[PDB]
């Protein structure tokens, strides 16, 4: 058994958790009451003496409104009260408040709940940590938690799904600060982090789904599909990425460079029905309009590339799709790495939330690649950080929570070093 | 291409497609105590800041007392100077008025002595 | 971050405070007996931000009413919604403040202030999670101005970690009550610089100009000015009071609106402007960044916006609202500081204010607010250079240094606003 | 709460008190026995257990003739006997006898009675002192009284209503002396003094009321209307009230500069066969309606307090006062950015039936601090100088214990006072 | 301030004092037995100023009658109203003073004055609020002038806070042939400068000239003269005796009429001038009263008011007349005759009206002036004094009673000093 524990921190991490666990339940046939009519799903669900299947998950949000959704939601019976951790007062969009002021208050309570989950595992792989870059809780508490998980779980993998801020989506003015502060503190403690650019997801919903103003639900439904694709070979008996360690093996040649780009196709409107070929969806993996972080892969070099197919996908057709793009397109890998792909097919068909805005499709694919181009996302954040920090705008709110001004510059230097590292390998 | 079989399982299979081998052979932490020290250090900076704020508000409280106290000292000094001034001019006026009446009755008394000198000078004749 | 405790002090504080409670009770469907009779649950989802829920299915404003004079609160009590207030939350003295800041701040205020804190302290303990305080007052008088700032100071000492928020009414010779308004206001601005987290600058000068020039009211009265104040106070509290995906509270507002601690004075705005008794999204977007719509007598095109929060009420395309807000930011790019990316945040709430079907409300942190304080500073200096009326303040125990320090600080604020107006990337 | 104690000194002060307390009783429905079929009149009336309402007032005179008419006239039961205090010999028009020789025999009694009145107040606002400038009691005893009030009551507010002498109304030849002597002595002790020029009141009764030879009762009844306008704010539940502290704050820019100019309108003959708010407001800046003969167009205003009573709406006051702010003939000092205070009490003016003043629906009293009032001081000082240069009549003052030094010291204070009015009018 | 204590000394003092008491008793409805018989209550309101109420519903003049000559109080008791006086207030010696001031002031008068003080103290201590004393006397004789001034001094010693008023009859060679009257007058004026507050100068010279020139009396008698004195005394005490708007009393009068302590000698005037006991066939008008009142023919001191300037003026009109008209005539007289009023005492003319006229007149006006022209009276006396004193004529009348030349020299010096200060203020400018 290869159990994974999911941790959802802050509003974004909790509401995306909701979308994921709902979709997992639909993929495995788990009803909202926990009942259920391939045993790999046990890596993500435990089972109680009543026959109920219970997510291996803890939700942390210092504001009761969001977790109260879960408590009274559709899937409320899936969760036990000690999995849901709230407080009274959130971090007020302030990384220092989340990290130091409340972090010091709740960290032991949170680690105690995680430890109760971990004691139920015979072969814990590690943790899947969901959080925003931009929130005070999502940024500040997560980075404290990751530090503590490295202490308490030294040899366990930690994967993140991180929501990268976008001006379109509801966004506080200090999100670039919180983003660089939490990236700095967490860098050494994550093995593999899949960033989700809210702007990319917003763009995919408007264009591919014909939604004028996508909601968090529209975004979370789409993010759920990507997360599902990434975790599908953990939750079913697949052949590629069958344990968390294999994620860094296949995508992370260098430990700091642990931010793969995820590309997903097809996103088709439920309102809108030709079934796309293996060639078409494979072509779509090399279109930047389908990436989950906005960046130009022509400006970088690949270190690693995995194709994760889902549904009615035959090897013959994949190899002919790959052969077509290699003759028409230039795909630049770094010198020290082979030019090629790791290909997995998971036969389980892609599943959508009924009545949602994503249509049911026969076959789908997620490409995970580690390109140096994703450092363009860091450069966007660093520029907004620099513009404000030059004037020390808003810094007194962070210093007021006991953070030292010098942490801003030490974090920003680390980001400068990270950009330089991406330069060096994309030579 | 070079296809390489990786794995075959119940719910899927995997393999590897190589288009070109690499040009280049080969490839080119806080403790619990440490974390607690920095969390505690930030807490003591928070608390020092709060203590200095409350210290300034305490300094304002005492200024408030000193303002309320100064107004009461001004009122008392107004009363004391009013009292001493009034008693000064009341006693000076009394002394003056008594001095005038005594001089007036002193002149009429010299006249009284002079009338005795007139009556004596008469009998002397 | 749930309950706000509301305090209104002095004559002006209590008039606009009562108008405010009157307006938002109509929005949340609360009648003057405290019974709910609205038609939507949107109205009751966050009603505990401002109301305590009494035993008999009743809602009581979380309001403390303060004056050194019994007359004004008498008038409140007989007003339209007079009965809605908790009767023991009226704290009133007997001998007034004499339009004198020194009396409200030092002598007469001190004698009443602990009676007020007891009532503030009881309302605070009945809170699951205290968000902070909102105080309504004028700066030109004696009670709201001197005793108001004394209240703020004492409340900061007792709750140093709660947000303190004021609606502070600026005097204008166009609508004066006392000849010493320049002194009273300058002494208070000093206190607010030091002790508030968010102050909405409500400028009687602007209110008069709006009523005269835009609404064509030949002779404005307080009724007319206070109609604009209540529309603004309703506008800037909409996000505290109705559920928005922003999860709005006073500390988050301060975090994203206050880049530097002393620079916490906001220019409120509102569209459309209405007279008592008697539009499109592109208009709302524009009219709201228009000098004719600011409740502070400051031309925002005379400076630059540090941060702006905007709220649109009524049914409308949030796509079109977002479109136009971007268009305005791009066309007017030189009136926003370049070193704060993305400094305009827009919210929407579906419930329109009463009588309107679409409204917009603007909260700006603009360096042009320095024009408000320069006007006060000049009036102060014209009086203080001749030491006119000074003896009614020294007679209360005040030193002349208190006067010069307070205006020194206000001119420092002006300079600091100027320094960020001229900063570049 | 908020009590005011009234003190009426000498013939002029006592006879004016007669007109005031008669008008107050009529204003509040109080019968002359103190009985009575808005409780703000309690500031001016105590109440006995039998529901009797007793003025918070002392009447003092050094001769019994005038106060004997109170003791046997209409309102003889209105006051307690102990409130009506008389000696047996008057001051014979001599300040020195009112202040020392004769006044010292009764001063302790008067303070004892006032102290018993103060003991009945829970929030004493101040003292209102009515007196003539020219009488030996009105000048010399009031001066002594005011000094003893400062000792007993500190800086507690003391305001005066003072009859400035006029040759037309019966005037002793040494009245210029008594006027300057009481003004010098009282200046430090009074917070605000409303001067009433008998010539001005006389001329109004002739022009506006068509009374060929006005009597004191004619003059006093007009004076009582003006007084009632001032105190109306303290005796009624009003819209805009103005307490004693507000008067002092808004009218007195410097301690010595505490002599506001009173104006009143309308003054209409009861035998004439309603004036707008604007009309009666403009009448307050016409020199014919002033209580002191001087020319405000030849001076500068430092403060205007407008006290409306009756059928008056604030929109009308606002429009009336805005017109005033545009008149170039109404000049304000450089250092007064805002010079207007307004009050509105809604009870219309009351008139004694069988008097000469007509009942009107609305009236106004303006109190203005103008540098032009210095013209009244200069007139007095010139008369003082004419006599004093020959030491005419000085022997009557020296004979009672005064020293000539007190005369020149008083005249120099008036000189300094005149130069002060010059100084505060510059730019 | 209510009770006045009246003292009359010598023949002249008792003759004019008796007339005064007849005249005001008639004005107040008191008959020779002391019973009130009048019609108006105003006759009684201030009646206590001059009368004590003796039980039996009666009114007794507060009056002390003094003479060294016994015969003059026999003639008082025999005059009409002789029976009205308190019998015990008659204080009489048995030998006159022989027109000799030293006898009145130093010897025989001094042997009787304690007898007088007995009565004076009893009348004074009886008073609720004593105003002061009025003394009627002549200055040219021995008793009124010498004992009258001595009496003033003695009373001032015991009642120094009270007002001391006199009606002082100045001698004239036109009326009396006694050559030493200049001496007695000058010695008395010395005493009056130092020791009275108000002196009404009643000049026999003026009274004679009025009787001879205006009344056409070829040979006027003391009766004719005393008719003018009594009309004046009734007029100048009118405000003391009836209730007016003014709370008139002797000290308020002195305070406002006397700018300099020595300059307390008033010139009285009266209009109309009448012969005694004579039907008046037409009343005077207010302009007539006002003009005739400031006219030298109506002054009771032989002085032309146009030869000096008024320091102060008090005027009283009696009868039913317009106070409006009175005020405009009075103000007009001051404006047209502006140069006869010192400019450095503003508003120095005060007017009162009493609705009750004196007996026999529908209207009248009485004039109290403090004029610098009164120096003519003192110069006339001083010239007559010097013409005698140069020769030391009759001095042994005085040295025989103990006096010394030096006392004459000083009194002459003091009256010449009085003349100079009248002159100083006559010539004084407001610049
Ligand atoms: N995709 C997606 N992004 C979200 C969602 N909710 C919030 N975000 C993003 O998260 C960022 C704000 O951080 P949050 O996670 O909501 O706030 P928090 O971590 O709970 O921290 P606090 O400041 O204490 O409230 C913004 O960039 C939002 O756009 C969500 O449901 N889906
Ligand atoms: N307006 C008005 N003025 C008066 C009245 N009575 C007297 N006066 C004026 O007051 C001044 C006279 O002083 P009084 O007040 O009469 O004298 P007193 O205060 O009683 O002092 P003494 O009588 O000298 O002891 C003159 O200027 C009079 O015109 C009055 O009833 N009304
Ligand atoms: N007007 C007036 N003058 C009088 C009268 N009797 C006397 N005189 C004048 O008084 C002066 C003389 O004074 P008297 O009063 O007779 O003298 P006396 O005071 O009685 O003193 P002796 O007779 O010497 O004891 C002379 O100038 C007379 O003209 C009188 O009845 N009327
Ligand atoms: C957006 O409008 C409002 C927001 C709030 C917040 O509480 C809130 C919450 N989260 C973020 C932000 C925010 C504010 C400003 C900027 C520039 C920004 O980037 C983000 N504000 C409250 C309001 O009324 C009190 C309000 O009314 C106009
Ligand atoms: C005015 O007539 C009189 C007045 C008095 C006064 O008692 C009195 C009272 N108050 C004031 C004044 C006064 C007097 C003169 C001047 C120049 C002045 O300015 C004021 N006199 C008494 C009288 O007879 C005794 C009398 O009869 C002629
Ligand atoms: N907008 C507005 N301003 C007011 C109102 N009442 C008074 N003011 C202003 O308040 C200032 C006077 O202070 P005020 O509140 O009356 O004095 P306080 O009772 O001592 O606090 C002046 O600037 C007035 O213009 C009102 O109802 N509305
Ligand atoms: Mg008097």
């Amino acid at each position: 058994m290869r159990e994974c524990i999911s941790i959802h921190v802050g509003q974004a991490g909790v509401q995306i958790g909701n979308a994921c666990w709902e979709l997992y339940c639909l993929e495995h046939g788990i009803q909202p009451d926990g009942q259920m009519p391939d045993d790999s799903f046990n890596t993500f669900f435990s089972e109680t003496g009543a026959g109920k299947h219970v997510p291996r998950a803890v939700f942390v949000d210092l504001e009761p409104t969001v977790i109260d959704e879960v408590r009274t939601g559709t899937y409320r019976q899936l969760f036990h009260p000690e999995q849901l951790i709230t407080g009274k007062e959130d971090a007020a969009n302030n990384y220092a408040r989340g990290h130091y002021t409340i972090g010091k208050e709740i960290i032991d309570l949170v680690l105690d709940r995680i430890r109760k989950l971990a004691d139920q595992c015979t072969g814990l792989q590690g943790f899947l940590v969901f959080h925003s870059f931009g929130g005070g809780t999502g940024s500040g508490f997560t980075s404290l938690l990751m530090e503590r998980l490295s202490v308490d779980y030294g040899k366990k993998s930690k994967l993140e799904f991180s929501i990268y801020p976008a001006p379109q989506v509801s966004t506080a003015v200090v999100e670039p600060y919180n983003s660089i502060l939490t990236t700095h503190t967490t860098l050494e403690h994550s093995d593999c982090a899949f960033m989700v650019d809210n702007e990319a997801i917003y763009d995919i919903c408007r264009r591919n789904l014909d939604i004028e103003r996508p909601t968090y639900t529209n975004l979370n439904r789409l993010i759920s599909q990507i997360v599902s694709s990434i975790t599908a070979s953990l939750r079913f008996d697949g052949a590629l990425n069958v344990d968390l360690t294999e994620f860094q093996t296949n995508l992370v040649p260098y430990p700091r460079i642990h931010f793969p780009l995820a590309t997903y196709a097809p996103v088709i409107s439920a309102e809108k029905h030709e079934q796309l070929s293996v060639a078409e969806i494979t072509n779509a993996c090399f279109e930047p309009a389908n990436q989950m972080v906005k960046c130009d892969p022509r400006h970088g070099k690949y270190m690693a590339c995995c194709l994760l197919y889902r549904g009615d996908v035959v090897p013959k057709d994949v190899n002919a799709a790959i052969a077509t793009i290699k003759t028409k397109r230039s795909i630049q890998f770094v010198d020290w790495c082979p030019t090629g792909f790791k290909v997995g097919i998971n036969y389980q068909p892609p599943t959508v939330v009924p009545g949602g805005d994503l249509a049911k499709v026969q076959r789908a694919v997620c490409m995970l690649s580690n390109t140096t181009a994703i450092a363009e996302a860091w450069a966007r954040l660093d520029h907004k950080f620099d513009l404000m920090y030059a004037k020390r705008a808003f810094v007194h709110w962070y210093v007021g929570e006991g953070m030292e001004e010098g942490e801003f510059s030490e974090a920003r230097e680390d980001m400068a070093a990270l950009e330089k590292d991406y330069e060096e390998v994309g030579v | 291409m070079e296809v390489i079989e990786l794995n075959k399982a119940t719910s899927g299979q995997s393999w590897e497609v190589i288009l070109k081998p690499p040009s280049f052979d080969g490839v080119p932490d806080p403790s619990l105590e440490e974390i607690q020290k920095k969390l505690e250090a930030a807490e003591e900076r928070r608390k020092y800041q709060e203590a200095e704020l409350l210290k300034h508000l305490a300094e304002k409280r005492e200024h408030e007392r000193e303002v309320i106290q100064k107004a009461i000292e001004e009122n008392n000094n107004f009363i004391k100077m009013a009292k001493e001034k009034l008693a000064q001019k009341m006693e000076s006026n009394k002394e003056n008025r008594e001095a005038h009446l005594a001089a007036m009755l002193e002149r009429l008394q010299e006249k009284d002595k002079h009338a005795e000198e007139v009556r004596k000078n008469k009998e002397l004749k | 971050m749930r309950e706000i405790v509301h305090i209104q002090a002095g004559q002006c504080g209590n008039q606009i405070g009562a108008k405010f409670w009157e307006v938002i009770s109509d929005e949340h469907g609360i009648d003057p007996t405290g019974s709910y009779h609205g038609d939507s649950d949107l109205q009751l989802e966050r009603i505990n931000v401002y109301y305590n829920e009494a035993t008999g299915n009743k809602y009581v404003p979380r309001a403390i009413l303060v004056d050194l004079e019994p007359g004004t609160m008498d008038s409140v009590r007989s007003g339209p919604f007079g009965q809605i207030f908790r009767p023991d939350n009226f704290v009133f003295g007997q001998s007034g403040a004499g339009n004198n800041w020194a009396k409200g701040h030092y002598t007469e205020g001190a004698e009443l202030v602990d009676s007020v804190l007891d009532v503030v302290r009881k309302e605070s303990e009945s809170c699951d999670c205290l968000q902070g305080f909102q105080l309504t007052h004028s700066l030109g008088g004696g009670t709201g101005s001197g005793m108001g700032t004394l209240l703020i100071s004492k409340i900061r000492e007792e709750y140093p970690d709660r947000i303190m928020n004021t609606f502070s009414v600026m005097p204008s010779p166009k609508v004066s009550d006392t000849v010493v308004e320049p002194y009273n206001a300058t002494l208070s601005v000093h206190q607010l610089v030091e002790n508030t987290d968010e102050t909405y600058c409500i400028d009687n000068e602007a209110l008069y100009d709006i009523c005269f020039r835009t609404l064509k009211l030949t002779t404005p009265t307080y009724g007319d000015l206070n109609h604009l104040v209540s529309a603004t106070m309703s506008g800037v509290t909409t996000c505290l009071r109705f559920p928005g995906q922003l999860n709005a509270d006073l500390r988050k507002l301060a975090v994203n609106m206050v880049p530097f601690p002393r620079l916490h004075f906001f220019m409120p705005g509102f569209a459309p402007l209405t007279s008592r008794g008697s539009l499109t999204v592109p208009e709302l977007t524009q009219q709201m960044f228009d000098s004719k719509n600011m409740m502070a007598a400051c031309d925002p095109r005379h400076g630059r916006y540090l941060t702006v929060a905007a709220i649109f009420r009524g049914r409308m395309s949030m796509k079109e609202v977002d479109e136009q807000m971007l268009n305005v930011q791009n066309k007017n790019s030189s009136y926003f500081v370049e070193w704060i990316p993305n400094n305009v945040k827009t919210a929407v709430c579906d419930i329109p204010p009463r009588g309107l079907k679409m409204s917009a409300t603007f909260i700006g942190n603009s360096t042009a607010i320095q024009e408000l304080f320069k006007r006060i500073s000049e009036q102060f200096t014209a009086m203080f250079r001749r030491k006119a009326f000074l003896h009614w303040y020294t007679g209360e125990g005040m030193d002349e240094m208190e006067f010069t320090e307070a205006e020194s600080n206000m001119n420092d604020l002006v300079s600091e606003y100027q320094q960020y107006q001229d900063a570049t990337a």
